[PDB]
């Protein structure tokens, strides 16, 4: 009864990942297309910083 | 999700023969060395045979060199076991596994143990 | 102002390199060895004769730290990643022996050790041929190829067993050198012993090929070898 | 019994595998076509810290994005200051080969822990005198992937038997246990608020959890072979994957469904780490052909190439202000690139 | 040593000249 | 020449007048005393005729007092000749090397940037090769050196030069060749006992292998040079050679090649055992051997033994034409075409571009 006990527990698994919302993936994408256009100033990165701030000269 | 489904199996009397599937799902089957694994009931799990990408190393267990016979298709992604003159000690549960990376040799899949790319396997009897 | 942190940056920094060309020095001078070797008495006996059980010891005053692997699952493709900067592993042995030599492929033909030497040992070969030479049916069922098989001549067999042990001795011994040759290619090698019976000089089979792996390392970083 | 329950959770999968067919309103490269790309960029290697005698398998930044720490298989655990490439300390380790290390954000404790099963616990404020061993947890039965510091009294780890594990480090012993995988588990990444956190495991699959229930709470499968590195969105809602089949993807907690997939045809070697950069448009992505290759998150293109190394990378991290990432691979070398 | 002899050969073969032109005036 | 023509004259009026049937004069070679009619007058010979032999020590000419008489053997026919003009012979050898060690300069010039630039092959080995790569360099630029105090273009001048400058270049050449010597001999040595002594710290030896050497020439060419500058100084240290000076030049270089070569062939008895062993053979035992004759510098012991007057400058062809370019086969050999850089010079190569 052990592998039909673990079983068991792989439904119940899949009852919890499947009484959860979802929700339309434009709006979830545009989401992270709101985020990188305003922090993108902040990111020392993808813009070149003057040899100033960096302590990496 | 990958997930691999044998097909076959079944009675046969003590001589006959029989072949085998592997139906493959949501990968580039054009990859990945593919093998069949064996259990016998009352024991540990075993190593049948072993294709690789194009078909050209085929290798085999001893003790069915010859009789067996594995190819693949690479253009319809699965697997095929042709098996002959079958034995009253082959009932065993068969599976088809893969080993885990693309574009290799090596292979560390003969345990049990949630190998997690292998198939639950078909039923062989005789 | 400034300074007076520095300085503090800079005797740590002195005083913990000090330590480190004792570490340095003590570390080129100790060698690892990994004994995956998948047989109960062979991991255990072998060591006279947790997570991992660290044997040290030394002969010629030479320092050698053998680690035996433990508590590990019975999966391996990404703890044996953590092994390719060792000099050599020792693959112990015990259908077992087929499930014995599909190990010993992969870890000949990985990319990461790639580079790794191998000594491989032959446990129990009194009690794996000649347990077959009193039931006369268990390689037979395992290997076709046996009841084909002649014992080569250019084999040094000892006086005093039975000549049909060594002609599977040997045949079990010409089944991993197939493998070894075929495409490993000049940078790492295989070293087939037997011992398993006696205290004497199973280590010291391990001490004089593990000398030779790096005589063979040297010359391979001049391109002679 | 169990011929009709597979069918029962196949049925369950395949309900649920409709449900984001349901969601898929468009790809993201058809929103995001009319961004205006970042283009030709590069970086330099600007510092090298190289102390270590053996491979470096693990490093983590810390919270002032100063200090970090080197994990190396020659049982030597390293602090550095990346200023001034000084080494503040250099701890000894008990057992040699380990695979993780860990930095506490406040900046007042170190964990390590690797093949003899143990994570074990630094202190590094030690008024007494010298560093050393405060404590040490001993749960699990595997080996020991990964680690990641709350506070300085409870820390999630990560294991190569299967599971999971918070601990309370006075007392030593867990306080839950995460037990929904079926493989090793490999890497684990917490979210900004440390209210979640995702894994990834050899079997392909990616679990999102909950610290305070123990439970899994959503499955996320969309590689082919095991995964090494996994790291979230600088939000809270997406994750970064590095699989052991040369991709790299990303998934949405919101629409339960992945987005993009990163790859390209002349890079078929293995992923062994990946990052983030502070905005979230440049995605890191350290391979095994031994040259970081910085990857657009947005568009899908390899951008910049960060080539320094000579053997593979093993670890990947990008400091908490954006200014630097340090990489380390097997070469005992630590170039820090900016 | 190969280089030593040959600065050693050379040079009393250069002062047989210098005789030699010396000895010009003397014949 | 000129000088003496003067300086052995002035000396020659002092005794014309210190020294009657003959008179006391000067005859263009020599002073004389104004002798008696009869007897025979028998004077050595001067200087000039310490030059054509090393039995000088015989050479005598005998004029009688009659008066002043002809010599009885004649000067230059005694000695001076030698059964013709071998100036093709001493230019062109001497104009090999030079554009002999020009070849290695610029192909070690280079070939020592690549070793210490790519940062991944500082290895303990190529600690060593770049030892023996800066001794060829040491090499050539002290011989075109050492050749810029030769172009004499007169002969009253470099036969008579005597300077401490052309003392100094010359000291400086010796230690500049006699490393050279070394670092053959340690390259033998290093690759010998990283193959029979493999059980030991190499950060003891090596530190304590390049003290000899630099230090022990640096010895040597010193106590060469205070047997000749407080004792046997002539000319400026080329040509006396008086044979129990020669011998702490010559005798620790070629016993730097004795104990060199017993480590060539101790070491191919190593590298056959293990290339026999069954884990064909004379191919890879030629590109195997052929690979050390440069690095051991073994291509000295063929003439080592052979005495110098013995061997009558056949070697020169050999030590000069091929020697003077050792220094440019091991930089192709390990350097430009090593099997480890051929892989790693292909990373920089693409991955700039």
């Amino acid at each position: 009864t052990a592998s039909i006990a673990q079983a068991r527990k792989l439904v119940e698994q899949l009852k919890m990942e499947a009484n959860i919302d979802r929700i339309k993936v434009s709006k979830a994408a545009a989401d992270l297309m709101a985020y990188c256009e305003a922090h993108a100033k902040e990111d020392p990165l993808l813009t070149p910083v003057p040899a100033s701030e960096n302590p990496f000269r | 999700q990958v997930q691999l489904q044998e097909s076959g199996g079944g009675l046969v009397q003590p001589g006959g023969s029989l072949r085998l599937s592997c139906a493959a799902s949501g990968f580039t089957f054009s990859n990945y060395k593919m093998n069949w694994v064996r259990q016998a009931p009352g024991k540990g799990l075993e190593w049948v045979s072993d294709i690789s990408q194009s078909g050209a190393s085929i290798s085999y267990t001893g003790s069915v060199k010859g009789r067996f016979t594995i190819s693949r298709d690479n253009a319809k992604n699965t697997l095929y076991l042709q098996m002959n003159s079958l034995k009253p000690e082959d009932t065993a549960v068969y599976y088809c596994a893969r080993c885990p990376a693309p574009f290799t040799r090596d292979c560390f899949d003969v345990t049990s143990t949630t190998y997690a790319y292998r198939g639950q396997g078909t039923q062989v009897t005789v | 102002d400034q300074r007076n942190e520095e300085k503090a940056q800079r005797e740590a920094n002195k005083k913990i390199e000090k330590q480190l060309q004792k570490d340095k020095q003590v570390y080129r001078a100790t060698h690892r060895l990994l004994l995956l070797g998948a047989g109960e008495s062979g991991k255990n006996t072998i060591v006279k004769q947790s997570g991992i059980f660290e044997t040290k010891f030394q002969v010629d005053k030479v320092n050698f730290h053998m680690f035996d692997v433990g508590a590990q699952r019975d999966e391996r493709r990404k703890w044996i990643q953590c092994f390719n900067d060792v000099t050599a592993i020792i693959f112990v042995v015990a259908n077992r022996l087929q499930a014995a030599l599909k190990l010993f492929d992969s870890i000949w033909n990985n990319k990461w050790l790639r580079d790794t030497s191998v000594i491989l040992f032959l446990n129990k070969q009194d009690l794996l041929a000649e347990k077959v030479l009193a039931g006369k049916s268990k390689i037979e069922d395992y290997f076709p190829e046996f009841a084909r098989y002649t014992t080569p001549e250019d084999a040094t067999p000892e006086p005093g067993e039975d000549p049909r042990v060594t002609r599977a001795k040997y045949f079990i011994r010409d089944e991993f050198l197939r493998i070894s040759t075929a495409s490993g290619d000049g940078r790492h090698y295989c070293y087939p012993h037997f011992t398993c019976a006696v205290d004497t000089e199973n280590i010291r089979r391990v001490f004089n090929d593990c000398r030779d792996i790096i005589q063979r390392m040297h010359l391979r970083q001049y391109e002679l070898l | 019994e169990l011929d009709q329950l597979r069918q029962e959770a196949e049925q369950l999968k395949n309900q649920i595998r409709d449900a984001r067919k349901a969601c898929a309103d468009a790809t993201l490269s058809q929103i995001t076509n009319n961004i205006d790309p970042v283009g030709r960029i590069q970086m330099r290697t600007r510092r090298t810290l190289r102390g270590h005698l053996a491979k470096i398998y693990a490093m983590h930044w810390g919270t002032d994005s100063r200090l970090l720490v080197s994990a190396s298989q020659d049982g030597k655990l390293i602090i550095w200051d990346s200023y001034t490439t000084n080494k503040v300390h250099a701890i000894p380790l008990r057992s040699s080969w380990v695979m993780t290390c860990a930095y506490a954000p406040s900046g007042n404790y170190v964990a390590c822990g690797g093949l003899d099963n143990i994570c074990s616990i630094y202190n590094l404020k030690t008024r007494e005198g010298n560093v050393r061993v405060s404590r040490e947890l001993a749960g699990h039965t595997g080996y020991l992937s990964c680690c990641r510091f709350l506070d300085d009294n409870q820390i999630v780890t990560s294991s190569g038997d299967t599971t999971c594990a918070l601990w309370d480090i006075e007392t030593g012993q867990q306080t839950t246990t995460f037990t929904g995988h079926t493989g090793d588990v490999m890497s684990l990444s917490l979210a900004p608020d440390t209210r979640l956190f995702v894994s990834g495991a050899c079997d392909a699959s990616a679990k999102l959890w909950d610290v305070r229930e123990g439970m899994c709470r959503q499955t996320f499968t969309g590689h082919e072979s095991d995964i090494n590195a996994i790291c979230f969105f600088p939000n809270g809602n997406a994750f970064a994957t590095g699989s052991d089949d040369a991709t790299c993807r990303l998934f949405d907690l919101r629409a339960d469904q992945e987005l993009m997939t990163y790859s390209h045809d002349n890079i078929i070697c293995g992923i062994t780490s990946v990052s983030f950069s502070k905005s979230g448009r440049l995605l890191l992505a350290g391979y095994d052909d031994f040259n970081c290759n910085v990857w657009d998150a947005l568009k899908a293109d390899r951008a910049g190439v960060l080539a320094g190394h000579d053997n593979r990378v093993s670890c990947l991290g990008v400091t908490d202000d954006g200014m630097a990432v340090a990489t380390g691979s097997w070469d005992s070398f630590l170039k820090i690139w900016n | 040593h190969s280089d030593g002899i040959f600065t050693d050969s050379y040079s009393r073969y250069r002062k047989q000249m210098a005789v030699k032109k010396y000895l010009a005036a003397v014949l | 020449d000129d000088k003496i023509f003067k300086k052995e004259q002035a000396m020659c009026l002092e005794k014309i007048q210190r020294a009657p049937g003959c008179p006391g004069m000067w005859d263009n070679i020599t002073c004389w005393k104004p002798a008696h009619v009869g007897e025979m007058v028998l004077v050595s010979c001067p200087e000039l005729f310490r030059i054509f032999n090393p039995d000088q020590d015989m050479g005598v000419v005998s004029r009688n007092c009659t008066g002043w008489s002809e010599p009885f053997p004649h000067y230059f026919d005694a000695c001076g000749f030698d059964e013709g003009d071998q100036d093709y012979y001493y230019l062109s050898v001497k104009a090999l090397y030079t554009v002999g060690y020009s070849l290695s300069l610029v192909a070690l010039l280079l070939a020592m940037v690549i070793l210490c630039r790519f940062r991944k092959l500082h290895c303990t080995r190529n600690f060593i090769h770049m030892n023996l790569f800066v001794s060829f360099m040491l090499r050539a630029i002290s011989v075109f050196i050492k050749d810029w105090i030769l172009y004499a273009e007169q002969d009253s001048n470099h036969c008579f030069i005597s300077t401490v400058e052309c003392k100094a270049v010359m000291v400086f050449f010796h230690y500049c060749v006699v490393s050279n010597y070394f670092w053959l001999f340690i390259e033998g040595l290093y690759l010998f006992t990283l193959l029979v002594e493999t059980f030991f710290p190499e950060r003891r030896y090596f530190y304590w292998y390049t003290i000899i050497g630099w230090g022990a020439p640096l010895v040597f060419v010193t106590v060469w040079a205070t047997l000749r500058l407080y004792f046997d100084d002539t000319g400026c240290w080329d040509m006396n050679d008086s044979t129990a000076l020669w011998w702490v030049i010559k005798g620790p270089v070629v016993g730097s090649i004795m104990v060199n070569f017993v480590l060539f062939i101790g070491i191919i008895v190593i590298l056959v055992q293990k290339l026999q062993s069954p884990d064909s053979i004379y191919l890879r035992l030629a590109r195997s051997t052929l690979l050390l004759i440069p690095l051991f510098g073994i291509h000295y012991t063929v003439f080592a033994f052979s005495p110098e007057n013995v061997s009558k400058r056949e070697r020169l062809v050999f030590e000069l034409g091929l020697g003077s370019f050792q220094g440019f086969v091991v930089a192709v050999l390990y350097c430009f075409l090593n099997g480890e850089v051929q892989a790693e010079i292909k990373r920089k190569w693409r991955s700039w571009k």
